């Protein structure tokens, strides 16, 4: 066991030990965009492959390569704290290797001068934080990881009802990287066809007609021959027992001297082997078979040289005549049996008009490219060209992969291009599926789904800003003969830097995070969106694909998936989910080598995965290596079902390797149902951080992970002894490993306080390890917001009870006692950015003010003497945020302006007006403000005063690091020369003197470069002078309408509140916090909110008696046994760890942490049962009926039966009163039309919908209808000539014409059909 | 109307696309050929032009719509298109006969011209009803309803400047072409493409999106939306207020209600003018809340949910005084409108007026609606609390504190809530007072001892004259509580 | 398929039986989802007939 | 990728269909995708070569090329980040015919050369270079720097 968990420890609990590794869980993006940003020495996917691949590139005809090698990055700009606070992007610069190459006239493989290196600044490219986030515009933004339908070769059902004429479909699904689609289908005619991009049909005869194969070409390839012989002018066979499988016998058919088959019947298994057995290779054939099949090549007359039948044509007799007496040996026919080898092709070949290469590469671009017209290598350039290319075609690596998977080869890997035997292959086994044979393909199978992560989609996006300056330099590299420089103004930083920030900037995949919480925070980093870029829309989807399929497991979790229009659309993946090298899904086994279940774990792939056998979790195990069970339940063909010991190849390992971070947090889901679990997870990212967090006593076991693989709370990285703690910042000596070059270790951190997130709220980190204590590597040193010492506590802890209170609680709503708020608990910051824009002329900039003019009786007190709002003050009304003054005006410049130049005795002019100001109805306070001035133009005396402060701060935290890394040096050194005990002596001085001061310019160079960057860093777009924002901050306050639920799905809202005093009492006259309804429990359905609250009495009831040995001041040898046997015993479990050692301090600290509340960790798949949650409740002296007839504090008297009382945990979210109340009489309208705005921007509109109005005509009233849609809404004036009628009391209506229907009127007007108002 | 525009051609496109035809219908056209030249399949027409030799020549422009009906009319296809059928005998001779009484059966209304099809000029939307939507709040990125009509503008100039300055037909029909791209992107944007592909505006948005975007003009017309006095609101729970009541919150009332408020403080001598109240609604003031307890009960509420599709939804309700933010209510109504109290968003209306004020406390209130429109049955209802309480007491419970004591009828409910004896018990008989009127007239019937349990012969006292009492309360209120 | 659940909500579970709970609450979600827009049509269909 | 081809309003649509006539004469494929006519300014697809700038230069003259430079749009940063990087270079010695860069009022985001340099009234005339031509205006040694 480590160091900081001897404060507060959990009971470890579940049926299986704790000996497992788990993932560093934000891996999967850190581990992705490393391998893209990497110096990878192979062809490895990032970089390298992007730039291998796409430059080896020549000039036209020019013969000027450029041949590539290697890259040189850069060091960056600025840091993430400060920039992210500034507001600008954070990007690196690319320097480049570029070695040109220029080939001689009729000269094979040569250089003459590549004149130098040169080199070229690569633009600007953002990166990745060790938390794990990209930052754009001084905001954190992710992008979420994909999932669609993945390249290679794959085959669908869609049976029925998608023809709903009671016909089944067959179709193919060429699936590539880059290019054009390719579509292989089939029709009710029993044809081939071909819908390149979702185009129209076309057959797949132009495809082999356009791919080397003419009429001739097409048929030698598909399979195998009739051949017919003409020997003893007679007409004979050349028979295979093979062929006549499923057939009726027509003819009588004889050979060898022996009758076998006979007119009329059908074939046996009987007659078939005497076809094998007595030896048939030759046997003779009448005449009527060969009236009606069909000719398989073409034949000439030998005599008179005429077509002995084209190909694929039907026989006559009076032909038959002519080509048999012409002379030929050899004929040949088709088979084309309905049932085995069906009559696709064959029938094709027939319809479609042509026969050459010709037309068929003819018609493709005319129906490519259609309105344009063709010429003759136009059409030879673009099929070549279009697949047959290594540059513009790419199936690349895990297409081939799954390509030659499906096709059954040996070669998983082949050409680049698309060669002559695949697409053969390809068209073959399309049929074979239609024909009959086999079970149809599905892509709800997780095999057939590939993962993209956002370097995979960086690496997507990186090869386009590389083919767009191939042209510029292309082109550049043939027009150019001259040799002045080429690496250095050929190449610009404008297409590299902007063509990334198409992607980056403005798609749905690069968004606003949503930061509330380090759950909602490191989830939204482990999620898929399949709706974005290349994949889904809102045409296809609505039912499949939506619902689990059994391929999933434990890689996607079923559980986080948020609702709306998408649900079950976007999910989230498992805990333990990992990538493969192909790019996939896999899930860990333990390898059961016969019958022993090893320690070490190999991974499996979704296909990989089926064959052998995948157990369930739950089980037991035995000392040396066999198994319990004798029928244990597994897995292996996609169902659960009865095996042996041994025939068990993996076991499952784990528990939780199922179910998702957020929602193995919730405790007892095995008691809780399906349904209610899911709203939980999705409603669980979106909770208000506190001011002071209370942390939950039902643990689990995962937050220890968690809050250190965030990033959100202080992790420490290596491990000493803690020098200075501050509330700002935490200094730690390391004394264990001394840096590398000198100056000892020393760690320091920068305590992030009083900041702001993207979702309105306030992120704190605060302190937890004492004044001077030590600290181990990977230790938590602070807390962030909503942290405690490393346990993730989001809401708090409260005292819950289940009945209704006269129905304070009517429709599962909430009663809250006063003790609640008066503990002050959940408080919290709802901070909110009020900014400014003022400048942007081209006569006069808008000045900053320093006067503020001219209005009321009272405000020039209560602003500062600058301009902006002070440090610090109470926002109540509609007040000034920063600044006023624009350069408006020009009327004149008469004796009046010299008679107006001091009434306003300021400016050039008289003239003066706004900028913004404070919002009516929000009021707060402010804490600190920063201002961002364009660089060229003056700052306030404010901008100084920030950065003034900042210039302290560098200087002193220098000098602050001067003091002890001099000091520890050069005192190490003085002390051994104590120790141990003139030209030379001079000349060591001299040395050493010189020394000291080649150190004094290390600091000041240092310094001198960090200076450079605090004033330089004040410019972010051209055209935006002031950037000055107030950070006022409202703390609302718990109030009625207020968002509470339980972790188990018992969304509510608070009623009214009822005082402390009618709130009720325990026999001990301890009063319950929050009370919620019995009444949502059965109707939808939850047992562990039972368990939970009931656990919850448990774990704090045993903590109620902790507290006392200390209350009492009793201490010594007891409590550590009172605890030592809690750990030891609940209820027969292993991870029982007792207290041992534990001689002072530590026992000391871990009850004065572990006081009020001794946390228990109950498990998600490993749900306590009763007998934990009541040898619990033994421990600590508590009904077994968890049912307690208590006296009420109100009336005093006890109820009839025994009210059952827990603690709930119920938490806080955010969409709280402000947000969704509005209400608003009379003011402001929209543009188009008189009517008012849209919401939660200007007027408080809210809209009625159709569903109302047709609600409001049948409520019988004329005018309730006509007073919200004519009189007060679409006209403006109607309300003004009413404002007129109805304050004195007159009434009586008159509207006329009601505005927004002339624009019905009018914009049929302007479409050029005629409206005016006749008659 | 601003613009007036004058293409050297034409264009439309109701008239040139659409599922059924009109210039397709006029002039004896299919829409394919009206699409392309200015059933068979393409490779067929192809095929079939290639069989049948020269001919050909070619057609034309929109000029090959423009000057068609130059020569074509209305009130005389009545002479001409069945001559054609009364060559081939005959029944159509009687189907001009029909349709010349139809038009003598006039002369109301009538059919117009053909030639109103094509647009010589192009018609634009009016300023006021096309504005910049803006980026930051002063720089005015290029508007929703302006790129396309820039291109009105756009295409008239190319035409009459090269017609001047002299360009061939491939420079000059391209442009016909061009010129019937976006003018048929203008007043449709549908069946093809065309514009701008996602950059500022995602579709195109032309005058038939701005008429059917989604499903008509209801939005901005029929629904004419937001309103004056309007809001939005949340959720509590209200015991101690009445079911013919309404418990608003402080603050959003003072805001919805104001001209009232004012008219009040300046007429009857409160406030000097319309004018000194202002600095005194701007601070917040206890006055003010005193003047407003008055109009609350003389003025009402009409409440609804965020869905509504019953008579069930606009119930209203009478205002009463409460100071806590959300919104209390009655527990009957909220089976009514069909929510279970866990983020239900409660919007209001306006009962201002006199006449309007007539037809919310007349027609569809809680004071006014309560059986059913639809079923024979209550709608109001119980669920959870309500309906369980009154069984939980109802009971023929196992012994309790009791045996049996006999009571008179006042002295019930009391002995029973007092001590020892508890509510519930099962069999205790009483001088229950009840009446039934039989045969027509008032409250006949005596007094009676009857069977029942004992939190039944507790509330068999509230008991206002009428019902069967003790008969009903034996066996259970299962789902006769409604009944 | 041939085989069912055996066992209890309020009793301990297995890893297996909550696989094809969600299978089906999943359709479950969707079918209280997305009622809400076929009966939104019927409601004015209906009343866009009268 | 996006260059702005700057045109003359009234013919500035002309210039647009100008690009369309002019492109089936001097013909292959691809370089232009789609013109957008959004309209003193045409935006124009178009990635970066030595066709259709000829083009321009054949039929003009009323605009041009927008961006950072004419010959190839189309850049984003102009001056000011220059005016950072003269910083490290750094006089307050002008003279006549020296360049002098300016940083402050109207004239930001512009070089100049200084016509009148004056040493009495602390002011140094400065031709800042705008639409094609020059505009000579007075800025302080300080909104200027020394190039």
């Amino acid at each position: 066991y480590s160091y900081t968990e001897k404060k507060r420890i959990r009971k470890d609990f579940g049926k299986r030990p704790q000996v497992l590794d788990v993932p560093y869980l934000l891996s999967i993006q850190l581990d992705s965009f490393q391998k893209f940003i990497e110096q990878d020495p192979e062809g490895q996917y990032g970089l390298e492959a992007a730039f291998r691949s796409v430059f080896p590139i020549q000039s036209y005809s020019g013969n000027s390569e450029l041949q590539y090698v290697s890259y040189r990055l850069g060091e960056p700009v600025f840091d993430v704290q400060e920039c992210q606070i500034r507001g600008v992007t954070y990007s690196a610069p690319l320097r480049v290797k570029l070695r040109l190459v220029i080939y001689e006239r009729e000269a094979p493989e040569g250089t003459v001068k590549d004149i130098k290196e040169q080199e070229v600044y690569m633009g600007e490219i953002p990166l990745m934080t060790d938390n794990g986030t990209f930052v754009i515009n001084g905001t954190e933004r992710v992008i979420v990881s994909q999932l669609h339908r993945s390249p290679g070769v794959f085959f669908d059902s869609d049976k029925g009802k998608t023809h709903s004429s009671g016909k089944v479909l067959y179709n193919a699904r060429i699936i590539p990287y880059r290019g054009s689609w390719l579509d292989f289908e089939f029709d009710p005619k029993d044809n081939l066809f071909v819908r390149i991009d979702r185009r129209r049909k076309l057959p797949a005869t132009i495809i082999l007609r356009a791919l080397n194969y003419t009429t001739e070409q097409i048929l030698d390839l598909f399979f195998e021959k009739v051949i017919f012989e003409i020997r003893d002018n007679k007409l004979q066979m050349e028979l295979v027992p093979e062929r006549l499988r499923g057939e009726t016998a027509s003819f009588d058919i004889e050979a060898n001297g022996k009758v076998y088959v006979e007119k009329g019947r059908r074939i046996t298994a009987r007659h078939i082997r005497q076809l094998e057995k007595d030896d048939v290779k030759l046997i003779e054939v009448p005449v009527e078979y060969i009236a009606g099949k069909v000719v398989a090549k073409d034949y000439i007359d030998e005599s008179t040289g005429e077509l002995i039948c084209a190909a694929n044509m039907e026989l006559s007799l009076d032909l038959l005549a002519k080509l048999s007496q012409s002379g030929h040996k050899r004929i040949e026919t088709l088979f084309t049996n309905d049932l085995d080898h069906g009559p696709y092709i064959s029938e094709t070949l027939r319809v479609d008009p042509t026969n050459d290469r010709l037309s068929a590469l003819v018609e493709i671009y005319r129906m490519m490219r259609p309105g344009e017209p063709p010429t003759r290598e136009a059409a030879e350039s673009l099929f070549e060209n279009l697949f047959f290319s290594e540059d513009r075609y790419d199936l690349s690596a895990v297409g081939r992969m799954k390509f030659n998977r499906s096709l059954l080869r040996e070669e998983i890997e082949g050409s680049g291009i698309l060669s002559k035997d695949d697409i053969i292959d390809v068209m073959k086994k399309l049929i074979d599926i239609r024909n009959g044979k086999g079970e149809v393909d599905d892509i709800d199978h997780l095999g057939n789904r590939r993962i993209r992560s956002v370097g995979e989609m960086a690496e997507n996006q990186f090869r386009v800003g590389l083919v767009r300056v191939e042209r510029a330099v292309k082109e550049r590299l043939s027009l150019g003969d001259l040799d002045t420089l080429m690496p250095q103004d050929m190449i610009n930083a404008k297409p590299i830097s902007a063509a990334v920030k198409e992607f980056f900037g403005s798609s749905q995949l690069s968004q606003f995070m949503d930061q509330n919480n380090p759950l909602s925070e490191i989830t939204h980093k482990r999620r898929i969106s399949a709706l974005g870029p290349g994949g889904l829309t809102r045409e296809r989807a609505g039912f499949e694909v939506r619902d689990v399929h059994p391929t999933h497991y434990g890689r996607v979790c079923p559980i986080e998936t948020p609702e709306g229009p998408n649900i079950g659309l976007i999910n989230s993946l498992s805990v333990y989910a990992q990538t493969n090298e192909y790019g996939f899904l896999e899930t860990p086994y333990r390898k059961v080598t016969d019958g022993v279940v090893t320690d070490e774990i190999h991974y499996l792939s979704a296909i990989e995965e089926g064959n052998y056998v995948i157990a369930q979790a739950n089980s037991n195990l035995d000392e040396e290596g066999h198994f319990v069970e004798d029928l244990v339940t597994c897995r292996s063909k996609g169902e659960s079902s009865l095996f042996s010991r041994d025939q068990v190849d993996y076991m499952d390992v784990s528990t939780q390797q199922v179910v998702s971070v957020g929602a193995s947090l919730i405790p007892f889901l095995e008691h809780d149902d399906a349904n209610r679990a899911l709203m939980g997870a999705n409603m669980q990212r979106q909770a208000v951080p506190t001011l002071r967090a209370d942390k939950p006593l039902v643990g689990t076991g995962m937050e220890r992970a968690v809050a250190v693989d965030s990033g959100v709370t202080a992790v420490a990285k290596r491990g000493g002894v803690v020098q200075y703690v501050d509330a700002s910042r935490i200094v730690i000596k390391v004394n264990e490993d001394e840096m590398y070059p000198g100056e000892a270790g020393i760690d320091i951190y920068n305590l992030t306080k009083y900041t702001r997130s993207n979702q309105n709220t306030c992120i704190n980190q605060m302190p937890c390890v004492s004044l001077g204590e030590p600290v181990e590597r990977g230790d938590v040193l602070a807390d962030g917001p909503s942290t405690d010492l490393g346990e993730l506590a989001l809401g708090q802890n409260m005292r819950v009870a289940f009945m209704p209170w006269n129905g304070y609680n009517f429709e599962d709503s909430i009663l809250v006692s006063e003790r609640v708020v008066q503990e002050d608990r959940f408080t919290t910051i709802h901070i909110q950015e009020l900014a400014c824009v003022s400048r942007d002329t081209k006569l006069g900039p808008e000045e900053i003010t320093a006067d503020i003019p001219n209005v009321g009786e009272a405000a020039l007190s209560k602003l500062d003497e600058s301009g902006i709002v002070y440090i610090g003050a109470e926002v109540t009304g509609g007040d000034i945020l920063v600044g006023k003054v624009t350069p408006k005006g020009e009327t004149q410049l008469t004796p009046e302006e010299k008679l107006l130049r001091a009434i306003f005795g300021e400016k050039a002019s008289d003239v003066k007006d706004s900028s913004l100001r404070v919002p009516n109805g929000v009021s707060g306070t402010v804490i600190d403000v920063q201002v961002f001035t364009r660089d060229g133009v003056e700052k306030d005396k404010r901008a100084l005063e920030i950065e003034e402060m900042q210039l302290k701060q560098a200087k002193k935290d220098l000098s602050e690091e001067l003091q002890i890394l001099e000091a520890g040096l050069f005192s190490r050194i003085r002390a051994v020369l104590v120790a141990g005990g003139d030209e030379e002596k001079q000349n060591q001085l001299e040395q050493l003197a010189e020394q000291y001061d080649e150190l004094k310019h290390e600091f000041e160079k240092k310094l001198e470069a960090k200076r450079r960057k605090i004033t330089q860093g004040d410019d972010l777009a051209p055209g935006v002078l002031k950037i000055v924002k107030v950070y006022l901050a409202v703390k609302r306050r718990i109030q009625p309408g207020d968002k509470m639920a339980g972790r188990h799905g018992n969304k509510g809202v608070i009623s009214k509140i009822n005082p402390i005093e009618d709130m009720p009492y325990d026999e001990n006259g301890t009063p319950v916090d929050i009370v919620l309804n019995p009444l949502g429990v059965p109707s939808r359905m939850n047992i562990g909110q039972i368990l939970e609250t009931h656990l919850g009495m448990a774990a704090k009831g045993i903590g109620d008696k902790i507290n006392a040995m200390l209350k009492q001041q009793q201490e010594v040898a007891k409590l550590r046994e009172f605890i030592q046997r809690a750990y030891d015993l609940g209820a027969d479990v292993r991870q029982k760890v007792d207290l041992s050692t534990f001689s002072d301090e530590e026992v000391m600290r871990l009850a004065e942490n572990l006081r009020k509340g001794m946390p228990i960790a109950t498990p998600v798949f490993d749900g306590a049962k009763e007998a934990e949650i009541k040898e619990l409740l033994k421990l600590g002296d508590l009904p077994t009926s968890g049912q307690i007839r208590l006296y009420d504090g109100r009336t005093g008297e006890q109820f009839e039966r025994p009210v059952t009382v827990g603690y709930m945990y119920m938490l806080k979210l955010n969409h709280l009163v402000d947000d969704k109340m509005h209400a608003r009489s009379t003011g402001s309208y929209s543009l188009v039309t008189q009517q008012p705005l849209g919401g939660k921007a200007q007027f408080g509109g809210q809209r009625f919908g159709e569903m109302e109005v047709w609600a409001l005509e049948a409520y019988g009233a004329a005018y309730t209808l006509q007073e919200m849609l004519t009189v007060k809404s679409d006209d403006v004036n109607g309300r003004t000539k009413m404002y007129k009628n109805i304050v004195d009391g007159n009434h009586q209506m008159e509207p006329g014409m009601p505005e927004s229907f002339n624009v019905l009127l009018k914009e049929i007007r302007s479409l050029g059909i005629n409206i005016e108002l006749e008659d | 109307m601003g613009h007036i525009e004058l293409a050297s051609p034409t264009a439309h496109i109701w008239f040139l696309k659409s599922l059924p035809s009109r210039i397709g219908l006029l002039l004896d056209m299919p829409l394919r050929d009206i699409e392309r030249v200015l059933i068979l399949t393409e490779e067929q027409y192809l095929d079939a032009l290639e069989e049948f030799g020269d001919e050909f020549d070619a057609k034309m422009g929109a000029e090959a719509i423009q000057a068609l009906l130059k020569s074509m009319d209305l009130e005389q296809e009545c002479e001409q298109l069945r001559e054609e059928l009364n060559e081939t005998n005959s029944e159509t001779k009687r189907k001009k006969l029909t349709k010349r009484i139809k038009l003598l059966e006039a002369f109301v209304q009538s059919g117009n011209k053909p030639e109103w099809m094509i647009l010589t000029v192009l018609p634009v939307l009016p300023p006021d009803l096309r504005p910049l939507v803006p980026l930051d709040g002063g720089r005015f990125a290029t508007s929703d309803l302006n790129d396309l009509y820039r291109r009105v503008i756009n295409r008239n100039n190319r035409l009459k400047r090269l017609l001047d300055l002299a360009a061939p037909d491939i420079i000059v029909r391209n442009e016909k072409r061009m010129l019937q791209e976006a003018v048929d992107a203008l007043l449709d944007n549908g069946r093809r493409g065309r514009a701008i592909t996602g950059s500022n505006k995602r579709p195109l948005k032309s005058l038939a999106d701005m008429i059917k975007g989604k499903q008509g003009r209801f939005r901005q017309n029929l629904l004419g939306k937001r309103v004056d006095y309007s809001g939005r609101s949340v959720i509590t729970v209200g015991p101690y207020l009445r079911l013919h009541q309404c418990g608003l919150p402080k603050k959003m009332a003072l805001e919805l209600f104001k001209p009232f408020i004012y008219g009040k403080l300046e007429l009857r001598g409160l406030a000097t003018t319309i004018k000194a109240a202002k600095k005194m609604v701007e601070r917040e003031e206890a006055v003010v809340w005193d003047i407003l307890d008055e109009v609350i009960r003389e003025h009402p509420v009409l409440l609804n949910r965020a869905p509504t599709l019953h008579r069930l939804g606009i119930q209203a309700f009478e205002p009463v005084l409460i100071e806590g933010k959300a919104i209390q209510l009655h527990p009957l109504v909220c089976a009514a409108y069909n929510a279970d109290f866990d983020g239900d968003q409660m919007a209001v209306h306006v009962p201002l007026t006199l006449e309007a004020q007539l037809e919310a406390r007349a027609l569809m209130m809680s004071t006014n609606n309560i059986l059913s429109p639809a079923n024979g049955e209550p709608i109001i209802v119980p669920s959870q609390d309500v309906v369980l309480g009154l069984y939980y007491m109802t009971r023929d419970c196992v012994n309790a504190k009791g045996e049996g004591m006999v009571l008179t009828g006042p002295k019930e409910a009391e002995r029973l809530y007092r001590s020892g004896l508890a509510s519930l018990h099962a069999r205790v008989k009483v001088r229950i007072t009840e009446y039934e009127k039989d045969a027509n007239g008032e409250l006949v019937a005596k007094t009676s001892l009857k069977d029942t349990t004992v939190g039944r012969a507790i509330l068999w006292m509230i008991v206002p004259k009428g019902l069967p009492y003790s008969i009903v309360n034996q066996a259970l209120g299962k789902k006769a509580i409604s009944k | 398929i041939e085989t069912p659940i055996t066992a209890n909500f309020r009793e301990g579970l297995n890893v297996l039986q909550y696989f094809i709970s969600t299978h089906g609450a999943r359709k479950g979600l969707a079918d209280t989802a997305l009622k809400t827009a076929n009966s939104g049509y019927l409601t004015r269909r209906l009343v866009d007939v009268a | 990728r996006w260059y702005v081809v700057q045109a003359f309003s009234g013919f500035e649509g002309r210039v647009a269909t100008s690009l369309r006539e002019h492109i089936k004469l001097h013909n292959m494929e691809d370089l232009f995708g789609e013109v957008m006519v959004p309209t003193g300014y045409v935006l124009v697809q178009m990635v970066m070569n030595d066709a259709s700038w000829h083009l321009v230069r054949s039929v003009p003259r009323v605009m041009g090329f927008i961006g950072g430079t004419s010959d190839r749009p189309a850049p984003i940063s102009d001056k000011e980040v220059d005016a950072i990087m003269n910083r490290l270079q750094q006089k307050t010695l002008f003279e006549p015919g020296e360049m002098v860069r300016v940083n402050d009022g109207p004239f930001a985001d512009f070089n100049g050369v200084v016509e009148e340099v004056d040493y009495e009234k602390s002011r140094l005339k400065v031709s800042v270079s705008i639409f094609g031509r020059a505009t000579p205006v007075e800025l302080d040694f300080s909104q200027v720097e020394k190039a």
